[PDB]
């Protein structure tokens, strides 16, 4: 299937250079074009940032064109994008889009898209776990609830399971939020009947890949 | 630069109906450089309609394009539920290209009542030197709630954050969590922590607390 | 003795582009190709339908001369049976061509202080050019299925770009002037002969 491969994630400091690539096979026909879009968490798409391979002509937005640049290369068929003077408002996913084109004629719309690239601007740290023991006052008879709280972790490839993976239902994992310090903290709960309390005894299981820590 | 303004913010319907969303513009645009997109949260957007009249390859025959000049609209034929996602419009005709705000479509159901479950801080967290109070709300349809903490009858705010999940695949409800981050300096003094729950479905405001 | 005019052809002040090459018809003179002042920047010499050794013993009716300026890594496209961009959209030779192709370095004239932009070449076109055809159209090119309405945009581009000749460069980007000669012989009182 005709797709556009992109680069991997990358974390940078408050103020540096960043480079994201977008390689494809249709980028060697002297008529190909490719734009760059950006979407934050919740916020909609942002801009155009397009370039035509061949008669190289760039056209940027208004907020940009002071710190961004786009280049092209027909030998390998890979586009590039550089953004200097990074501040703590550019943490978002970047996309790559391009239409299907022959050596003489293009299409009439953007068909092929990419995958995405995550960019974060902060420091580094190590994860932590804390219990959330069930309260005996919140139980109403056959309907209880409990969970586990996770705090103080900079990267967010976090996954949470229950009953050593021998459980599928009753799981409600909430997304993560960003604290004022710079570390994330999510929370997860499980809805089990109160009749099972005092009979089924278990704990929670978490995992963080860039630290390899499990409890 | 030309600005787009999608009027319908949210549009709730039932599976097996018809929905009509529009994406107007300020100035006049050419009806040859308009494109619609479809995006599921957690994926990559794809192309749906190009040229405002033509469909893309593989797209089912239920998305019809209409509108010209200054007003454009997208009509849904039959809602077989796999497409409760956000839609966007783009105008790549002038030099500055812009996008839209966003139109999300959700499923309609009966108004339910949320359940309250409060949790006091943990012992290990207190031994570590921190504290947090969590008040959980589960199984409520209307995505418009408000929780106001009562710390010794003193209205608190600011130091609180909320995270909401998406709709389920069985009953399409929501769940809300709220944390109350405070230090041990203010934990040994105050002991009353109420969670005032005020919701449209709940006729009587439920309030749980502890000591 | 009434030599052929080759001074203003090989020693002109400024040449033309590749899409608007000139064509001068030389006639009624003696072919005296020994006074080219050796074309000091080591000019090359390749003939296809004639022999360099014995060619002054043939009387031709008319001799055409073309002149343009191309880059260094594109001189190999001026030959019968060649594909590319300067061999399909700007200048093309037939399959049975009788003549010679001359080229020498001109990096000391077609270069100025930090950028020289006065030479163009066609990049987009509908179909390929037939042999010996010149096009000077400056219209817009459609690469889709919608009208352009005379304005550059998404699927409508411009078919001309510059060359950016600079002094400091490689040996494959310096400009090279090319002159193509074509010999013609038909049932006419031919007067263009050699020294004899």
């Amino acid at each position: 299937q005709m797709q556009l491969v992109q680069s991997g994630p990358e974390v940078r400091k408050p103020g540096t250079s960043v480079k994201v690539s977008c390689r494809a096979s249709v980028f060697s026909f002297d008529t190909s074009a490719v734009q760059w879009v950006r979407q934050a968490r919740g916020q909609p798409l942002e801009w155009i940032g397009w370039i035509v391979f061949g008669s190289s002509n760039t056209d940027y937005a208004q907020k940009f064109r002071d710190r961004v640049t786009i280049t092209g290369d027909m030998s390998t068929g890979t586009a590039y994008m550089e953004l200097s003077s990074l501040r703590s408002e550019d943490t978002a996913v970047y996309y790559c889009a391009a239409p299907h084109c022959n050596r003489t004629n293009c299409h009439d719309g953007f068909d092929i898209w990419g995958q995405g690239t995550v960019v974060t601007v902060s420091s580094t740290k190590g994860p932590s776990v804390f219990p959330l023991a069930p309260s005996s006052k919140s139980t109403s008879g056959g309907t209880a609830a409990l969970g586990c709280l996770v705090k103080d972790y900079f990267p967010e490839p976090v996954t949470v399971s229950w009953n050593s993976g021998a459980l599928t239902s009753g799981v409600h994992t909430f997304p993560a939020v960003l604290q004022s310090s710079g570390l994330y903290s999510l929370s997860s709960v499980v809805t089990v009947p109160s009749s099972s309390l005092g009979t089924q005894t278990y704990i929670c299981n978490v995992n963080h890949k860039p630290s390899n820590t499990k409890v | 630069e030309i600005v787009l303004t999608q009027s319908p913010g949210t549009l709730s319907l039932s599976p097996g109906e018809r929905a009509t969303l529009s994406c107007r513009a300020s100035q006049s645009v050419r009806s040859g450089y308009l494109g619609w997109y479809q995006q599921k949260p957690g994926q990559a957007p794809r192309l749906l309609i190009y040229g405002a009249y033509n469909r893309a390859t593989g797209i089912p025959d239920r998305f019809r394009g209409s509108g010209s000049g200054t007003d454009f609209t997208l009509t849904i034929s039959r809602l077989e539920p796999e497409d409760f996602v956000v839609y966007y419009c783009q105008q790549y005709d002038r030099s500055p290209w812009t996008f839209g705000q966003g139109t999300k479509v959700e499923i309609k159901r009966t108004v339910a009542a949320p359940s309250v479950f409060i949790f006091p801080p943990s012992d290990e967290q207190l031994k570590s030197g921190t504290a947090s109070v969590v008040c959980l709300l589960n199984n409520f349809y209307p995505r418009e709630a408000k929780v106001q903490w009562k710390v010794d009858n003193a209205l608190q705010s600011g130091n609180s954050q909320e995270s909401v999940t998406e709709q389920d695949s069985k009953d399409s409800t929501y769940s809300l969590s709220s944390t109350l981050t405070l230090s041990k300096a203010d934990y040994e003094k105050h002991k009353v922590y109420a969670c005032e729950v005020t919701h449209q479905g709940l006729s009587s405001p439920v309030t749980k607390s502890f000591n | 003795t009434n030599l052929c005019p080759f001074d203003e052809v090989f020693n002109a002040t400024r040449f033309a582009s590749v899409y608007a090459w000139n064509r001068k018809r030389i006639s009624n003179c003696v072919a005296d190709y020994s006074v080219l002042y050796n074309l000091a920047p080591f000019f090359t010499f390749k003939c296809y339908g004639v022999s360099p050794t014995k060619l002054n013993d043939l009387c031709f009716t008319n001799v055409y001369a073309d002149s343009f300026v191309i880059r260094g890594d594109e001189v190999r496209q001026i030959a019968p049976g060649q594909t590319g961009n300067i061999a399909d959209y700007n200048y093309k030779l037939p399959d049975d061509f009788t003549g010679c192709v001359i080229a020498w370095n001109s990096n000391k004239l077609d270069s100025k202080v930090s950028g020289n932009y006065n030479y163009l070449y066609r990049l987009f076109r509908k179909s390929n050019l037939k042999p010996f055809e010149r096009d000077i159209s400056t219209e817009i090119y459609q690469a889709g299925n919608k009208p352009c309405n005379g304005v550059a945009g998404f699927n409508c581009y411009f078919p001309l770009r510059s060359y950016s000749f600079r002094p400091t460069y490689g040996v494959g980007h310096q400009p090279y002037r090319v002159v193509v000669l074509s010999f013609e012989l038909l049932h006419a009182p031919a007067t263009v002969c050699g020294p004899k």
